[PDB]
């Protein structure tokens, strides 16, 4: 039937390599903040448009006291589609915030997999005095009977 | 603290009890949400953020009510203040022209209001410990340390009433009974505010004169609250009063090629950056900056849109700050829908705010100046 | 919901009822009131001096006949226990209080 496949991870990395040119490099949903299903159906029903986004028909078809420093914008009426948008219909819930993911690419092999990449910034753990604890001073008593080794040593 | 605001109105004004019920449901369910019923009868909600308010509108319009609820476009609440003291003594003589109070206004010591807010000083202390803190930390003077009366508007609030009628303090066996009445007027006024119906911020009213009428039945209690409010307002108005809006803080995570786009985004929204650094242990950058709030709408939307999801910001309340403007300048012209160039922000703020709340057209530095007519 | 006596006079004299309510009316209980004149001549609160516009709440002691801001009426009458007149000495029963306008009500 050729149904129901399973593979090995080196073959998985090889297929990733061969398809690298038809594969997006996106890990988070912070690209389509305003570009996703929710905000685009919002835009459809509100008859609103986003710069690089689709357009559609409409589903249907005082001056003194306004405080103005910067404009209440259309993408704003899409990102907060309930507030700056009077009379919402079929209006979806934006602001999904995926943590901006840190991803660092492997370029050349030597470079052990877990090594401080140049792009990452120095740690510099810095603050005031460290602290004290009632740490178990020696000369009172302690000692282990010996079998122990780290959980992975071999 | 609740600075962000929304103005709501149903498309059906007759379902208005239902939309009211819904605003009650969200005032119970969202613990930081405040509801106000403004001076023109409008519904307003006081909150703290944009996603916050959007949750509010989703839940009201859908799960706590079923109403088509129009929303206007938002604004932030301001505060009233003075940076200059009254050049003349500002007085109110009681209706029966027998009592009269003369007061002055002045700005407080810059950190005193913030200490009050943080709750490190309180009227609860005795006079001696109150003076202890005042003098030892702000080099305060003995006479006004003995005579600081009460805090306005609220228990932990940015304003003070001070006594300085030491020759007519000697009548204290009479001045005390009207002490409470004059401070009732004081707190009521310092809450309402003459300029644009926004709270007096970091101001201090000094009693330079208090002439009493020794008949308790005559002097009453219902005339010494309003006259005290009136001298509060006359001092505040003979001082050149200034507006204060919030300055929210923003912390940003942005890559190498995006901090300057963030710079343009902020300096577009009248912001300034206190911190620009690499994030220790991360390949990302941290950007700490401060922004005015009526520009802070759509800030994060457009900010992540500018570097395509790479920039990411959080914003919160930090403090209030003067907008560059003068409110009682009738020589300022404003076009009814274009924005304001920076010289005249407080003028538009005050006039548009009084009109939106529903108050009158003009305010005078001698509006409460009593009538010799 | 206020009016003038010199205005609703012929309507009430020729029809026993009025325009505010369809039910019958006695003319006598319509009580005199006087509103303050201020520096410009505006109708401003006697005790509070604040200027009245199309929107602000309107409060009065019908016993006292004075018309002063609801802000004044409350912050003088609620914080202190005095239900008395604001410009006069008249202690009044708070039930006599009337309001000419409150958009939120």
């Amino acid at each position: 039937t050729y149904q129901r496949w399973q593979f090995t991870l080196p073959m998985m990395s090889t297929l990733y390599r061969l398809a690298n040119q038809l594969l997006t490099d996106l890990v988070d949903d912070n690209y389509f903040y305003l570009f996703d299903l929710k905000a685009f159906f919002t835009s459809k029903a509100l008859n609103m448009a986003i710069p690089g986004g689709p357009k559609f028909e409409p589903l249907v078809r005082d001056i003194n006291k306004i405080i103005i420093r910067q404009p209440i914008r259309t993408e704003y009426k899409i990102a907060f589609p309930y507030l700056y948008n009077n009379l919402p219909h079929h209006v979806h819930l934006t602001w999904y915030h995926t943590p901006n993911v840190v991803f660092i690419k492997t370029e050349d092999p030597d470079l052990p997999a877990f090594y401080f990449d140049p792009l990452i910034n120095p740690i510099s753990h810095r603050h005031s005095v460290k602290s004290q604890e009632p740490l178990p001073d020696d000369d009172e008593e302690f000692e282990l009977p010996e079998f122990v080794e780290p959980f992975l040593k071999d | 603290t609740s600075v962000i605001k929304i103005a709501v109105e149903p498309v059906n004004p007759s379902e208005l009890p239902k939309m009211l019920d819904g605003l009650r449901k969200v005032n119970k369910s969202y613990p930081s949400l405040t509801t106000k019923v403004e001076e023109s009868g409008e519904h307003v909600i006081l909150g703290t953020g944009e996603l916050y308010l959007d949750c509010v509108m989703h839940d009201l319009r859908k799960m706590y009510s079923e109403i088509d609820i129009k929303v206007a476009d938002p604004v932030v609440t301001f505060c009233e203040t003075v940076v200059e003291t009254s050049s003349l003594k500002c007085f109110a003589e009681t209706p029966n022209k027998k009592n009269k109070i003369t007061m002055i206004a002045e700005p407080l010591e810059k950190g005193l209001a913030e200490d009050i807010e943080n709750e490190v000083v309180q009227i609860t202390w005795n006079r001696k410990k109150l003076g202890e803190f005042f003098q030892t930390k702000y080099d305060w003077d003995l006479l006004a340390a003995r005579s600081i009366w009460a805090f306005g508007p609220d228990a932990t609030g940015p304003n003070i009433l001070v006594d300085d009628t030491l020759p007519s303090e000697v009548d204290k066996a009479l001045l005390g009974s009207v002490k409470d009445s004059i401070v009732q007027g004081f707190q009521w006024g310092t809450r309402e505010g003459p300029l644009c119906d926004e709270l007096i911020r970091n101001v201090k009213f000094k009693i330079l004169d208090a002439v009493v009428a020794q008949e308790p039945l005559h002097r009453g209690g219902g005339q010494i609250i309003p006259t005290a409010r009136r001298v509060v307002y006359s001092a505040f108005l003979m001082a050149t009063p200034r507006l204060m809006e919030p300055y929210y803080f923003v912390e940003v995570q942005a890559p190498a090629d995006c901090v300057s786009a963030v710079y343009t985004v902020l300096a577009r929204r009248r912001g300034h950056v206190t911190q620009d650094a690499p994030i220790p242990g991360s390949p990302l950058y941290t950007i700490k900056a401060f922004i005015p709030a009526i520009d802070s709408f759509g800030f994060e939307t457009d900010l992540r849109t500018h570097t395509q999801g790479q920039a990411f910001s959080l914003s919160v309340f930090h403090h209030w700050q003067i907008v560059p403007g003068d409110p009682l300048d009738k020589s300022i012209v404003i076009r009814p829908l274009e924005p304001q160039p920076a010289p005249h922000l407080a003028r538009e703020f005050m006039i548009k705010t009084r009109r939106r709340k529903g108050l009158s057209e003009d305010v005078s530095i001698s509006k409460f100046f009593d009538d010799p007519m | 919901i206020v009016f003038d006596l010199l205005n609703i006079v012929p309507w009430l004299k020729k029809y026993g009822t009025n325009p505010s309510n369809g039910e019958k009316l006695d003319g006598r209980s319509l009580i005199k009131l006087n509103f303050s004149k201020n520096s410009e001549g505006k109708y401003h609160c006697p005790v509070l001096f604040t200027v009245f516009t199309n929107n602000t709440h309107i409060v009065a002691v019908r016993t006292t006949g004075n018309v002063y801001a609801y802000e004044a009426v409350e912050q003088l009458n609620i914080k202190a226990k005095n239900f008395r007149d604001l410009l006069t000495d008249e202690p009044f029963s708070r039930q006599d209080i009337i309001t000419l306008q409150d958009p939120t009500n």
